[PDB]
RNA sequence: CUCGUAGAGGGGGGUAGAAUUCCAGGUGUAGCGGUGAAAUGCGUAGAGAUCUGGAGGAAUACCGGUGGCGAAGGCGGCCCCCUGGACGAAGACUGACGCUCAGGUGCGAAAGCGUGGGGAGCAAACAGGAUCCUGGUAGUCCACGCCGUAAACGAUGUCGACUUGGAGGUUGUGCCGGCGUGGCUUCCGGAGCUAACGCGUUAAGUCGACCGCCUGGGGAGUACGGCCGCAAGGUUAAAACUCAAAUGAAUUGACGCUCGUGUUGUGAAAUGUUGGGUUCCCGCAACGAGCGGUACAAACCGUAGGGGAACCUGCGGUUGG
């Protein structure tokens, strides 16, 4: 539950999280 | 951040055009890159600084030694009205202060009731343009209204960033402010005028019937010949003074 | 095909806290994962299953 | 004063302070203590050691009740979550169960913008 | 005229009049040329989370094939009835007559 | 959309026989029936711009068929618009 | 046209749960808050903390996925009403009814405006405390109207046909998990193409139809005029003058050492001398020989605001980080 408070403590711009999700998706390809 | 270009400094001093017999005071000489070219044309030159080592260096300067009068105290809390009567003449100021604290100091000088002959300062191009620009334009703002009510603003020269060291990412401009001998539109209280300007320009895209709704009604605005369907940026300085006088009278 | 009224089947796809287990863990197909999730949501509304364990 | 001998311990472990409150089953407070009230300030207040002595102060405050068993419920993500639990266990109070009560929104309210440092 | 699955729970203290409620709701079904396919009264159950300081509710499962207007009348009186504290009307693709997993 | 019974009724009337469903008159009549029905829907819902896109497609398609029918045989074209109360 | 399938497709009305804030009461009594450290602020009129009750607005954790849907912008709790599109199976039916479109019309993130409500959180501006923090107005929300702009991007117009192949997701369906047959979608890659990068059956391959648009950089998408708008501005759109470059992609360097030949690349160049282990060994497009973020040579886009402006902040978007 500590991993979600780190995400919900401060607001993140929706375009910011979208790019990180794309970066994570291309990172798992190896 | 300092200034290194010589011809820019030469243009500034020529633009100021100092003479003898009248009092001039420089705020924050620092390294005195600008105090040197002006210390030769004045018999008694006053400076206000907050550094001890730099003041000692200026006191021992061969050319700037006898011509200098150092004040080691804060300029914002400084009382500029005493020096005007001390020299029996309106003061002339050429600050070239950092842009962070230059704006509050200019309003501090405006509060001594035209005791200063002239005020030369270095500011950003955007800040300078706001002071000069008239209504019905983006540059026009509440800074403009409080600026041209006291003094007259005249741009002198735009300073490219390359002149300063290190060169910043924004332009610069030197401007001279001439306080009005007689107020073209005198007001009874500038606190009321400041309250109106900060009220209208807080919402400067809405019609003034909405931005000034808590202070003025539709009939009151029409009673002063002001169209309530105009934006805040469309209201001249005279009308702002007119509203400020009306509000003080009626409240 | 899945039924929101089958509490026994639904609890296999929820955690102790009540969160829905992802399809990648159970390996269920995409179509049934949507059906399971929607069925659990209906079950939560009818107070058959809790939203969380902190009620 | 009154004898209860059984209560539940609430810990609020933020990133700046840790608060330990002893309450009964009904939820009525019996005695509280904070890390900041023990002379710890600034960085020291945000240390796990500050919460460690804060729990001992709370145990001293509630020693009149003679409580044996208590329940620890962790609220807040800041450090000092474990330190208070150890102090309560080391103070003689019997540990019954440990649960997490951190409020998690279901995409309810917009959070404050992250500070840029 | 479509098939609708309707679930609603009754206040536990009013469970004695649940059969009376069933008939009136069914009467509007038969009166509107609707066929009630299956009904399963679950009685009292245990609620996952308390609602209005209640830990048990009288669940009633009713499967109805009826037009929209009678259903709208049925759902409106559910909101205006204090006996029921929770309701759910769900449109189904096909009529089903089978024992529920709850029974 | 349109009901199967309603579609079957229109096919029987305008079409020569039940199997005939692609005839120009049948398609225009089916399009006109759906267009007129949606008029009450869109009068209530002015914010449904996504469904209005589908409605415009029916109107545009109906115009093309009427132009094609008129270009081919004017007699059945006039006999149809008068029957359908169009133009 | 019939049957069926999946879907945050659209509009309208309900309802649920968590969380935030505030209010009332009880327990409880000195801090809370915040920062690198502080202070303003909040607090003996009783905070923070805890339990219960109520009010209010906004948003829907998990599921959730290089998943799905939509023409695009966009679209995530559950339920009902209305409604659009797509796809599959097997037929029936019409018989070119088609494709593309200047003007035109509608749609169109965020911001902004008009009228009237709403306002929890967040928060331009503003006010105060510091060398970011506290407080907080517009705004974000709703009804209706306007604005018509984005790095509105796949920086790839729409429609059709043809052309080697692999792996995966997602929805159909046929036959006996296998076996084919569809639609959309992701990655890799051949020929081919391209300045290179790279694209590569979803083309940037091979052709056809039509529309839009460009021909140096700056001045400038600026001035004037028209049109539109309440305004902000939008759209259409120059010239004088100035510079001889501006720009794209890739390469070599910065922030033990070379040659010969061969090989890769249009090329600059690389390979050798890129790796593993220990000068040496082995692998190896090399084989042998002679020797000892840069704008250099976070950024940006649209919009709005600034009185502690050497630039900064709010909202949404882009990777050209
Ligand atoms: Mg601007
Ligand atoms: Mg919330
Ligand atoms: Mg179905
Ligand atoms: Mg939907
Ligand atoms: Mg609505
Ligand atoms: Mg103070
Ligand atoms: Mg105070
Ligand atoms: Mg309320
Ligand atoms: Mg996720
Ligand atoms: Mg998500
Ligand atoms: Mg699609
Ligand atoms: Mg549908
Ligand atoms: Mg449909
Ligand atoms: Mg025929
Ligand atoms: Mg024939
Ligand atoms: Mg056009
Ligand atoms: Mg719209
Ligand atoms: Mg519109
Ligand atoms: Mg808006
Ligand atoms: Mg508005
Ligand atoms: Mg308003
Ligand atoms: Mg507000
Ligand atoms: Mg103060
Ligand atoms: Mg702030
Ligand atoms: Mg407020
Ligand atoms: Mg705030
Ligand atoms: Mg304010
Ligand atoms: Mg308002
Ligand atoms: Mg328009
Ligand atoms: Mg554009
Ligand atoms: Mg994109
Ligand atoms: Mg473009
Ligand atoms: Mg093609
Ligand atoms: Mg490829
Ligand atoms: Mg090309
Ligand atoms: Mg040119
Ligand atoms: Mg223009
Ligand atoms: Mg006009
Ligand atoms: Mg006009
Ligand atoms: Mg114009
Ligand atoms: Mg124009
Ligand atoms: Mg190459
Ligand atoms: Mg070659
Ligand atoms: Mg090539
Ligand atoms: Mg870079
Ligand atoms: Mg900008
Ligand atoms: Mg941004
Ligand atoms: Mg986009
Ligand atoms: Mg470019």
């Amino acid at each position: 539950v500590l991993a979600e408070v780190r995400r919900r403590e401060f607001y993140e711009k929706p375009t910011t999280e979208r790019k990180r999700a794309k970066a994570s998706a291309v990172k798992r390809h190896a | 951040n300092f200034l290194n270009d010589q011809f820019v400094i030469d243009s500034i001093v020529s633009a100021i055009n100092p003479q003898k017999g009248q009092a001039m005071v420089e705020i924050g000489p620092g390294l005195a890159a600008l105090t040197e070219p002006v210390g030769e044309r004045l018999d008694q030159l006053t400076v206000i600084e907050l550094d001890r080592d730099l003041a000692a260096r200026l006191q021992t300067h061969p050319f700037l030694g006898p011509k200098l009068t150092i004040y080691q105290q804060d300029a914002m809390t400084f009382n500029f009205g005493e020096l005007a009567e001390k020299m029996g003449q309106p003061l002339r100021v050429f600050g070239n202060l950092p842009y962070n604290i230059s704006t509050p100091l200019m309003f501090h000088l405006f509060s001594y009731t035209d005791a200063i002959a002239d005020m030369h300062f270095m500011l950003q191009k955007e800040v300078v343009n706001r002071l000069v620009a008239g209504p019905n334009s983006k540059a026009y703002g509440r800074l403009s209204v409080m600026a041209q009510y006291y003094c007259n603003v005249i741009p002198v020269l735009e300073v490219p960033p390359s002149a300063f060291t290190p060169p910043p990412k924004v332009d610069s401009a030197v401007v001279r402010l001439v306080p009005h001998a007689t107020m073209p539109h005198p007001v009874k209280d500038v606190r009321v005028l400041s309250r109106i300007t900060t009220e209208a320009f807080n919402q400067r895209r809405k019609t003034i019937r909405n931005s000034l709704g808590n202070l003025f009604s539709v009939e009151v605005l029409t009673g002063m010949g002001i169209d309530p369907a105009m934006r805040a940026e469309n209201i001249s300085v005279a009308q702002y003074c007119q509203m400020a006088n009306y509000l003080a009278e009626n409240a | 095909e899945i039924d929101y009224k089958d509490i026994a089947t639904l609890k296999n796809y929820i955690t102790e806290s009540g969160k829905i287990v992802p399809s990648r863990i159970t390996g269920t197909r995409a179509k049934y994962q949507r059906q399971l999730a929607r069925a659990i949501k209906r079950a939560r509304y009818l107070s058959l299953l809790p939203y969380t364990d902190r009620h | 004063r009154k004898q209860v001998s059984d209560g539940v311990a609430h810990i609020h472990a933020s990133f700046n302070n840790t608060i330990v409150t002893i309450t009964d089953r009904q939820g009525n407070a019996l005695g509280w203590a904070t890390a900041g009230g023990s002379g710890f300030r600034g960085s020291r207040k945000s240390t796990p050691f500050a919460a460690q002595v804060a729990a001992e102060r709370c145990a001293d405050a509630v020693k009149e009740y003679g409580i044996k068993n208590l329940e620890v419920m962790v609220k807040g993500p800041g450090p000092g979550r474990e330190s208070t639990i150890r102090a309560l266990n080391a103070a003689g109070f019997r540990i019954t169960n440990i649960t997490d009560v951190t409020p998690i929104p279901h995409n309810g309210c917009r959070p404050p913008k992250k500070r840029r440092v | 005229m479509r098939h609708y699955e309707i679930v609603f729970m009754v206040h536990p203290d009013q469970s004695e009049q649940v059969p009376g409620m069933i008939e009136r709701y069914t009467a509007a079904i038969t009166g509107a040329e609707g066929k009630i396919h299956r009904l399963e009264d679950w009685g009292r159950r245990q609620l996952a989370y308390p609602i209005n300081k209640l830990h048990k509710a009288h669940y009633v499962l009713m499967n109805v094939e009826a037009p929209q207007e009678v259903i709208d009348e049925l759902e409106t009186t559910f909101r205006f009835n204090d006996a029921v504290i929770r309701s759910m009307v769900m449109r189904t693709k096909h009529a089903v007559t089978e024992a529920s997993p709850m029974v | 959309s349109l009901s199967t019974e309603a579609t079957a009724k229109i096919v029987s009337e305008f079409g020569r026989d039940a199997n005939d469903t692609g005839s120009t008159e049948v398609q225009v009549a089916l399009l006109t029936a759906q267009i007129n029905h949606l008029q009450g829907h869109f009068a209530e819902h002015k914010k449904d711009h996504h469904s209005r896109r589908g409605l415009l497609r029916m109107v545009s398609q109906r115009r093309k068929l009427l132009d094609y029918l008129k270009r081919k045989d004017v007699a059945r074209y006039t006999q149809l618009i008068e029957r359908l109360g169009l133009r």
